[PDB]
C-alpha cells in the first residue's frame, strides 16, 4: 500500500520541497536521510536510511540542482532528479510535444521502477501549473502515457491555477486550456488552487503582510498531508482514495472539487480563543477561507467531505453537521439527498519549524464538488476569446507544430465541460 | 473596377489503396449548381467547381481560358495551387510529368505555354517580348531552379517607389520556342525535384514559384503591363503531427508556419468588421510575392484539391473555409 | 547554456568593455583571471559568460571586431583587457568612413570570413549555445554594416538560435554626421528581418537621465555606457542565478512578442538617484514601480504616454515577496488603464532573481514594447526623405555599387512597420 510522488514545473518542485520537509518532520527523518526511530512514502534500505518514493522533473536544471545543493540533497537518490537542458518557455507545444518527448522516457522508466519496487500501488499525486510552460504540456504528455500503461491506478493532481489578476505569462489562457483538455481526458480528481485566495487568507487570518511562496507552499503541503497521511497513518474512520472516487464523482465528468483547510491562525491569534470543532466547521464554508477565487454561496453544492486531525469525538461531528445542514443557504442539488463524508484521524497536525502557523490541537480539511467553479472557466474563455480574437502569439505555437483547429476544439471542449456543470446543476 | 478573385475547386480521384481501406467520398460534389456538400449538410458555394476526372484541357477551357484572354489587359493575372501533400496540385497545374503520351499527364503549364505561343503565331505587330522565371523557396530561403545555386542574400525581393514587386539575382531566360519551354521546365524540375531536398516519397515538399513576363505597354511610353504566375505551395500536413516526426517534422514545421501565415493574410480581406486597417503583407516571402496578386486591378483565380475520405475531413473544412471568404 | 558576445564599432566596443567589467565584478573575477568571491553562486553558472582555462582562469566568450586598430588597442589597455585573449581581436587597418555600403557590402567580407570562423570555433567549444547579443551603432559605418552582415550570416548558420541585440539609434539633437539617416535605414531594414528582437537606446535620453536624475553636469560616455551595461546585466541576472521565475531569454521572447514582426523594445533601469538624495529614499516595490513607469526613466527618446503599451516585462533583484510586486503591478495597470491595449489582459509579466546587485539591496529592470516608439522611426523617414529627395551625397554609396532600389525597399518596409504599429495601436 504505497503512493508515488511526481513534481513537474517550478511551482511543482517548490511544492515538493515543502511537502517533503513536512513529511520528514512528521516522522523524525533527519534531513541527512536518517530516521532514528509509516513506510508508504519511503522505501527503506538495510542501512537504516530511507528514500522518498518521489521524482522531480523540469526542463530547466536550475531549480532541480538547487534542490541538489540544498539541505535535503542526501534524502534523494540521483536517479530521481531528472532534468533537461532547455525549458518550455511558456509554450504548450514545446513542453508537451517539441522538447519534453526527449525526457519523457527516462522519467517514465523511473516511475515504472518505483512501481515495481512498490507492492500494492494505491495511487499517485501530481503537482504542476496551468500557466508555466514545463508544468503544462509535459504534464499532459506524462499523464497520457501513464493512463496508457497503468490505467486503473488512482491519478491525483494539484494544478496551480493562474489567477485572474496576478499573472506571470501572456499565454496563461492558452496553456490553461490546452491542459484542461487533457486533464478532462485522463485525470481522476482535480484540486486546482489560486494564489490570490491564499494571499487573502494569510494576510487576514495568518497575519502576514509580505507573503512569500514559502508560506503558500507550506499551506499546500499541510493540505496534502491532511489528505493522505490521514489514511496512511492510523485513525478512527479511514476513508480511502477509492472511496474518494466513489463519493466525489457524481458523474464521470463532475470530478473537480475544491480544497479548503482550517484553522489558519497565528501565534497570538491562537490564544484569546478556545477552538471547538463547531467553530472551525462553521469557518470551513466561508468564502473568505476558500482556496479558489469563487463564491460558494453563489453556487450550489453537490458533494462534501471533511477530514479531521487531532482530538475529535464523532458526536460533536454529528452536531456540527446538523448545524451546517440546517443553517446555511447551501443549495444541495436534489440529485443528492445527503453528500457528507466524514473521516477522523488521530495524528495531530504538526507545525513546521519556523513556519507561519500556530500549533492547533485539531484541524479540518474540506473537499467539495460544487457547480460554482464554472464561474472561473468563463473568465479564462473570455480572456482566451480576446487573444483568439486577433490570433496574437499563435505564431509561436504553429511555429512549434500546433494547429489552430486544436485551439478551436479545445475551447469547444471546455465549453462542453462548463455547460455540463450547468446542466447537472439544474434540479429536476 | 476589381472583380473579386474567382474560385475553382477540383476533387482528386481515389486509389484502391484507399478504396478498399474504408475511404469513401463523404463529400457531395454538385458541378451543375456549382457547390459542394460535406457529410450531409455542408453545402458550400463556389462559382466554379470541377469533377474528379475533368481533363487538363477541360479544366483549362474552364478557368485558364479567361486568364489567357485577360493576359493582354495590361494588369497582372495569377493563380495558386493550394492544399495538402499528395493532393494532385502538381498534377492540377499539370507539370513535372514529362511523357507526352496523352497531354493529360501534363496540364496547365505546357497547355498555357502552347496556347500563348499559338496566340503569338498569329499576332506579331507591336513590340512585346516574354521571358520567364522559375525558382523555389524552402526553409524560408530562396533557391532558384533556372539557376543551379546562389547564396540567399543575393537573390532578393525589391520594391520600387512605384510600389511593385521586383526580383533581383535570379537567372533570367527569355522564351521563343516551345521546345525551349519544355526543356527548361524539365531541367528546372530536375534541379529542384518535388522539393529542394527531393522528398521522402515524391510529393510536394517545397514551394515552387514561376512567372511569365510579357509587356504590352499602354499605348515607347505608358508602361501598363500584365504578367502571370505559376505558384504551387507545398502540402499542409496538419493531422500528421503524429506522422512526420523528428528531422522530417522540423522540415515540415517551417512550411506549415508559412502556410498559416498566408492564411492569416488572406483572412483579413472579408473581415474589416472590427477596425479594418491595412493588410500585413510583408511578414513572409510568399505573402510578399503575392501581395500584388490581390486587390487593385490585378486579376487572379484559385484552385484547390481535396481527398474524398473523411480522414482529413477537418482539413477539407479548413480549405473550404479559407476558400469561402476568398471574395476579393 | 552559453552565450557569445559580439561588439562592433567603437561605441559598442567600449560599451561591452564596461559590460564585461560589470559582469566580472558580479562574479568576483579579478582583472587577472583568478577567482576571488564569497559565494559559490558566483561560480555555479559561470559557463553562461565564460569558458574555463587551466590555472583556475576564466576567459570571456568574447569576440571584438572593428576597422581601426587603435580602438582595440585602447580597450586592451583598459582594465580587464588581459582577461580577453588576443585570439579574438579581429580588425582591419582602414575605417569604413561611416559608409554602410562600404562596411556591409564591399570591404566587410574580408573580416567577415575570419570572424565567422572564430564564431564557429568558439560556439562549438561550448556545449549548448543559447543565443547571441550584439552591441553596435546604427548611424555609423562599421557597427551598422558589418554588424548586419555578420548577424545575417550567423542566423543563416543557426536558424533557430536566439538573436537579440542592443543598438544605439540616432536623435535629431545629437546627430554627428550627415550620413546618419541612411545608415539608420539600412541597419533597420536588416535588423527587422535577420533578428528575433532588439533594444533601442539613444544618447539623448541617456544625457537627460544622467543630467537631471543623477544631477550630473559633466556626463561622460562612461556613465551612459555604465547604465546601458547595468541594463544588459539585469536582463540576464535572472539566468545567472537561482530565482523564482522566468530566468530564460526565450521565455521573455515569447512573452514580449504579440506578433512576430513587432519586436522592438525600450529598456529602463532602477533605482537611479544622485548620491545627494540617496540618504532620503526608501527602496520598496512601490518606489521601484513609480520609478520604472515614469516616462522620465525611459532609455528610448519617446514619451510612452502618447502611445499605448503592448507588452511589459519587469525583472527584480533582491529578497522580495511576490504578493507585494504583483499587487503593485496590478495597481499600476489599474490607474493608467488608458496606456494599455485591451487585446491582452495582464499586459505585465514579471521575473524575480534572488541576488541583488552589489551596493543596492534590490533593483529593477524593465523592458517594454509599445507602438509609441514608431515616432522615432519618423525621425528617420522624414530625414531620409529630406535627403533622398535631392539624392544628397548619394554618390558615395552608389560608388560601392548599391542601387537606389535597396534604399527604396528599405524605406517601404519601414513605412510598413510604422503602419502596423498604428494598426495594433488601435
Ligand atoms: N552612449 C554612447 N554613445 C556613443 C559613445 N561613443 C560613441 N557613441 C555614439 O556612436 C557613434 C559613433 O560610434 P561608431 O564609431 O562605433 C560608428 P562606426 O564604427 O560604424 O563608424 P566607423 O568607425 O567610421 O566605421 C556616435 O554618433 C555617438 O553618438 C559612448 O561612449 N556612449
Ligand atoms: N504556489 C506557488 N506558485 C508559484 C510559485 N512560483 C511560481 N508559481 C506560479 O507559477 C507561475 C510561474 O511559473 P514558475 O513555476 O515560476 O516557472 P516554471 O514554468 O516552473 O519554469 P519556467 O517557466 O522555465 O520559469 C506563476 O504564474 C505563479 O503563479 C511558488 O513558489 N508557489
Ligand atoms: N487528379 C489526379 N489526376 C491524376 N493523378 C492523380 C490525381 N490526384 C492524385 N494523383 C496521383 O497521386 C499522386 C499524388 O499527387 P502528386 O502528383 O504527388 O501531387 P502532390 O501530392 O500535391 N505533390 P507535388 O505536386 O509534387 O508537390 C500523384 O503521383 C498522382 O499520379
Ligand atoms: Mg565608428
Amino acid at each position: 500500500r504505497e503512493c508515488i510522488s511526481i513534481h513537474v514545473g517550478q511551482a511543482g518542485v517548490q511544492i515538493g520541497n515543502a511537502c517533503w520537509e513536512l513529511y520528514c518532520l512528521e516522522h523524525g527523518i533527519q534531513p541527512d536521510g536518517q530516521m532514528p526511530s509509516f513506510n508508504t512514502f519511503f522505501s527503506e534500505t538495510g542501512a537504516g536510511k530511507h528514500v522518498p518514493r518521489a521524482v522531480f522533473v523540469d526542463l530547466e536544471p536550475t531549480v532541480i540542482d538547487e534542490v541538489r545543493t540544498g539541505t535535503y540533497r542526501q534524502l534523494f537518490h540521483p536517479e530521481q532528479l531528472i532534468t533537461g537542458k532547455e525549458d518550455a518557455a511558456n509554450n504548450y507545444a514545446r513542453g508537451h510535444y517539441t522538447i519534453g518527448k526527449e525526457i519523457i522516457d527516462l522519467v517514465l522508466d523511473r516511475i515504472r521502477k518505483l512501481a515495481d519496487q512498490c507492492t500494492g500501488l494505491q495511487g499517485f499525486s501530481v503537482f504542476h501549473s496551468f500557466g508555466g510552460g514545463t508544468g503544462s504540456g509535459f504534464t499532459s504528455l506524462l499523464m497520457e502515457r501513464l493512463s496508457v500503461d497503468y490505467g486503473k491506478k488512482s491519478k491525483l493532481e494539484f494544478s496551480i491555477y493562474p489567477a485572474p489578476q496576478v499573472s506571470t505569462a501572456v499565454v496563461e489562457p492558452y496553456n490553461s486550456i490546452l491542459t484542461t483538455h487533457t486533464t478532462l481526458e485522463h485525470s481522476d480528481c482535480a484540486f486546482m488552487v489560486d494564489n490570490e485566495a491564499i494571499y487573502d487568507i494569510c494576510r487576514r487570518n495568518l497575519d502576514i503582510e509580505r507573503p512569500t511562496y514559502t508560506n503558500l507552499n507550506r499551506l499546500i503541503g499541510q493540505i496534502v498531508s491532511s489528505i493522505t497521511a490521514s489514511l496512511r497513518f492510523d485513525g478512527a474512520l479511514n476513508v480511502d482514495l477509492t472511496e474518494f472516487q466513489t463519493n466525489l464523482v457524481p458523474y464521470p465528468r463532475a470530478h473537480f472539487p475544491l480544497a479548503t483547510y482550517a484553522p489558519v491562525i497565528s501565534a497570538e491569534k491562537a490564544y484569546h480563543e478556545q477552538l471547538s470543532v463547531a467553530e472551525i466547521t462553521n469557518a470551513c464554508f466561508e468564502p473568505a477561507n476558500q482556496m479558489v477565487k469563487c463564491d460558494p454561496r453563489h453556487g450550489k453544492y453537490m458533494a462534501c467531505c471533511l477530514l479531521y486531525r487531532g482530538d475529535v469525538v464523532p458526536k460533536d461531528v454529528n452536531a456540527a453537521i446538523a448545524t451546517i445542514k440546517t443553517k446555511r443557504t447551501i443549495q444541495f442539488v436534489d440529485w443528492c439527498p445527503t453528500g457528507f463524508k466524514v473521516g477522523i484521524n488521530y495524528e495531530p497536525p504538526t507545525v513546521v519549524p519556523g513556519g507561519d502557523l500556530a500549533k492547533v490541537q485539531r484541524a479540518v480539511c474540506m473537499l467539495s464538488n460544487t457547480t460554482a467553479i464554472a464561474e472561473a472557466w468563463a473568465r479564462l474563455d473570455h480572456k482566451f476569446d480576446l487573444m483568439y480574437a486577433k490570433r496574437a502569439f499563435v505564431h509561436w505555437y504553429v511555429g512549434e507544430g500546433m494547429e489552430e483547429g486544436e485551439f478551436s476544439e479545445a475551447r469547444e471542449d471546455m465549453a462542453a465541460l462548463e455547460k455540463d456543470y450547468e446542466e447537472v446543476g439544474v434540479d429536476s | 473596377e476589381e472583380a473579386p478573385v474567382r474560385v475553382a475547386l477540383r476533387v482528386r480521384p481515389l486509389l484502391p489503396k484507399e478504396l478498399l481501406h474504408g475511404h469513401q467520398s463523404c463529400l457531395q460534389v454538385e458541378p451543375g449548381l456549382g457547390r459542394v456538400t460535406l457529410g450531409r449538410d455542408r453545402h458550400f458555394g463556389f462559382h466554379v467547381v470541377l469533377a474528379e476526372d475533368a481533363g487538363q484541357e477541360a479544366v483549362y477551357q474552364a478557368c485558364v481560358q479567361p486568364l489567357l484572354e485577360a493576359f493582354f489587359e495590361g494588369f497582372n493575372a495569377t493563380v495558386f495551387a493550394y492544399g495538402q501533400t499528395g493532393s494532385g496540385k502538381t498534377y492540377t497545374m499539370g507539370e513535372a510529368s514529362v511523357a507526352s503520351l496523352l497531354e493529360d499527364e501534363q496540364g496547365i503549364v505546357p497547355r498555357a505555354m502552347a496556347e500563348a505561343f499559338k496566340l503569338i503565331d498569329e499576332n506579331d505587330l507591336l513590340d512585346c517580348l516574354v521571358h520567364v522565371s522559375y525558382l523555389e523557396v524552402y526553409k524560408e530561403e530562396f533557391r532558384d531552379l533556372l539557376e543551379v545555386g546562389t547564396a540567399s542574400r543575393d537573390i532578393q525581393l525589391r520594391e520600387d517607389e512605384r510600389g511593385n514587386v521586383v526580383l533581383c539575382g535570379v537567372k533570367e531566360v527569355d522564351v521563343e520556342g516551345l521546345d525551349e519551354v519544355l526543356s527548361l521546365l524539365e531541367m528546372g524540375n530536375a534541379a529542384r525535384h518535388t522539393g529542394a531536398t527531393h522528398l521522402n516519397h515524391l510529393s510536394s515538399r517545397s514551394h515552387t514559384v514561376f512567372t511569365v513576363t510579357l509587356e504590352q505597354r499602354g499605348r515607347p511610353g505608358q508602361l501598363l503591363v500584365s504578367k502571370f504566375h505559376f505558384v504551387d505551395l507545398a502540402g499542409s500536413e496538419r493531422v500528421l503531427k503524429t506522422g512526420s516526426t523528428g528531422e522530417r517534422l522540423k522540415e515540415s514545421i517551417q512550411i506549415n508556419s508559412s502556410l498559416l501565415a498566408l492564411g492569416n493574410v488572406i483572412s483579413a480581406l472579408g473581415d474589416p468588421q472590427r477596425r479594418g486597417s491595412h493588410i500585413p503583407y510583408r511578414d513572409s516571402k510568399i505573402t510578399r510575392i503575392l501581395k500584388d496578386s490581390l486587390g487593385g486591378n490585378a486579376k487572379t483565380v484559385m484552385i484547390a484539391c481535396v481527398s474524398p475520405s473523411s480522414s482529413d475531413f477537418d482539413e477539407t473544412l479548413n480549405t473550404l473555409n479559407y476558400a469561402s471568404r476568398a471574395q476579393n | 547554456r552559453e552565450i557569445v558576445h559580439i561588439q562592433a564599432g567603437q561605441c559598442g566596443n567600449q560599451i561591452g568593455a564596461k559590460f564585461w567589467e560589470v559582469i566580472s565584478d558580479e562574479h568576483g573575477i579579478d582583472p587577472t583571471g583568478s577567482y576571488h568571491g564569497d559565494s559559490d553562486l558566483q561560480l555555479e553558472r559561470i559557463n553562461v559568460y565564460y569558458n574555463e582555462a587551466a590555472g583556475n582562469k576564466y576567459v570571456p566568450r568574447a569576440i571584438l571586431v572593428d576597422l581601426e586598430p587603435g580602438t582595440m588597442d585602447s580597450v586592451r589597455s583598459g582594465p580587464f583587457g588581459q582577461i580577453f585573449r588576443p585570439d579574438n581581436f579581429v580588425f582591419g587597418q582602414s575605417g569604413a568612413g561611416n559608409n554602410w555600403a562600404k562596411g556591409h557590402y564591399t570591404e566587410g567580407a574580408e573580416l567577415v570570413d575570419s570572424v565567422l570562423d572564430v564564431v564557429r570555433k568558439e560556439s562549438e567549444s561550448c556545449d549548448c549555445l543559447q543565443g547571441f547579443q550584439l552591441t553596435h551603432s546604427l548611424g555609423g559605418g562599421t557597427g551598422s554594416g558589418m554588424g548586419t552582415l555578420l548577424i545575417s550570416k550567423i542566423r543563416e548558420e543557426y536558424p533557430d538560435r536566439i538573436m537579440n541585440t542592443f543598438s544605439v539609434v540616432p536623435s535629431p539633437k545629437v546627430s554627428d554626421t550627415v550620413v546618419e539617416p541612411y545608415n539608420a535605414t539600412l541597419s533597420v531594414h536588416q535588423l527587422v528581418e535577420n533578428t528575433d528582437e532588439t533594444y533601442c537606446i539613444d544618447n539623448e535620453a541617456l544625457y537627460d537621465i544622467c543630467f537631471r536624475t543623477l544631477k550630473l553636469t559633466t556626463p561622460t560616455y562612461g556613465d551612459l555606457n555604465h547604465l546601458v551595461s547595468a541594463t544588459m546585466s539585469g536582463v540576464t541576472t535572472c539566468l545567472r542565478f537561482p530565482g523564482q521565475l522566468n530566468a530564460d531569454l526565450r521565455k521573455l521572447a515569447v512573452n514580449m512578442v504579440p506578433f512576430p514582426r513587432l519586436h522592438f523594445f525600450m529598456p529602463g533601469f532602477a533605482p537611479l538617484t544622485s548620491r545627494g538624495s540617496q540618504q532620503y529614499r526608501a527602496l520598496t516595490v512601490p518606489e521601484l514601480t513609480q520609478q520604472m513607469f515614469d516616462a522620465k526613466n525611459m532609455m528610448a527618446a519617446c514619451d510612452p504616454r502618447h502611445g499605448r503599451y503592448l507588452t511589459v516585462a519587469a525583472v527584480f533583484r533582491g529578497r522580495m515577496s511576490m504578493k507585494e510586486v504583483d499587487e503593485q503591478m496590478l495597481n499600476v495597470q489599474n490607474k493608467n488603464s488608458s496606456y494599455f491595449v485591451e487585446w491582452i489582459p495582464n499586459n505585465v509579466k514579471t521575473a524575480v532573481c534572488d541576488i541583488p546587485p552589489r551596493g543596492l539591496k534590490m533593483s529593477a529592470t524593465f523592458i517594454g514594447n509599445s507602438t509609441a516608439i514608431q515616432e522615432l522611426f519618423k525621425r528617420i523617414s522624414e530625414q531620409f526623405t529630406a535627403m533622398f529627395r535631392r539624392k544628397a551625397f548619394l554618390h558615395w554609396y552608389t560608388g560601392e555599387g548599391m542601387d537606389e532600389m535597396e534604399f527604396t525597399e528599405a524605406e517601404s518596409n519601414m513605412n510598413d512597420l510604422v503602419s502596423e504599429y498604428q494598426q495594433y495601436q488601435d
